[PDB]
């Protein structure tokens, strides 16, 4: 029997959606204190760790 | 703030023969001229819709 | 999907176009031969392929 072997593998997924707000937590001009720390909960987005 | 509206005309709801309403798409797929048997959360025909 | 319940058409998630998936195009190999005492060459038939 003969089977046409694949040449390459392609991975296609939906476009980049709304980004997680890592710009606010990392590029803010004035951060908070140690005894008073602002706990920011981030969800419903893709987290770009690149 | 909360104000008592009152004027509660306490009447019972009625019943109606739901004939064919309540049929949705059970999955995210395309079928062309295909009679497909599914089993999912549905509303039966000729039901007692309130 | 189709009557046989297999994937045959997918939606491209970035550019909203509809492609169809015709299969891997395999087949069988049938060898047409005379006897080994009669001759030594064969003909190869590939089963039902373009
Ligand atoms: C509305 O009336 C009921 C009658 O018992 C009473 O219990 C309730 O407190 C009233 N609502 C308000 C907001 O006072
Ligand atoms: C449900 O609908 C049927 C059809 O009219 C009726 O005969 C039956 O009494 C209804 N059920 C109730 C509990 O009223
Ligand atoms: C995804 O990005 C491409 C650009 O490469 C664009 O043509 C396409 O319209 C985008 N998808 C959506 C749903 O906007
Ligand atoms: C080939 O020649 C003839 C014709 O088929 C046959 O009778 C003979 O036995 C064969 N010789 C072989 C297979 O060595
Ligand atoms: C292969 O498909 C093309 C497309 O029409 C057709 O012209 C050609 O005759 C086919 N060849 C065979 C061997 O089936």
């Amino acid at each position: 029997n003969f089977r046409v072997q694949p040449t390459e593998s392609i991975v296609r997924f939906p476009n980049i959606t709304n980004l997680c707000p890592f710009d606010e937590v990392f590029n803010a001009t004035r951060f908070a204190s140690v005894y008073a720390w602002n706990r920011k909960r981030i969800s419903n987005c893709v987290a770009d760790y690149s | 703030q909360c104000v008592n509206l009152t004027t509660r005309t306490q009447l019972p709801p009625a019943y109606t023969n739901s004939f064919t309403r309540g049929v949705y798409y059970p999955d995210k797929v395309f079928r062309s001229s295909v009679l497909h048997s599914t089993q999912d959360l549905f509303l039966p025909f000729f039901s007692n819709v309130t | 999907r189709d009557i046989a319940d297999t994937t045959d058409a997918v939606r491209d998630p970035q550019t909203l176009e509809i492609l169809d998936i015709t299969p891997c195009s395999f087949g069988g190999v049938s060898v047409i031969t005379p006897g080994t005492n009669t001759s030594n060459q064969v003909a190869v038939l590939y089963q039902g392929v373009n």
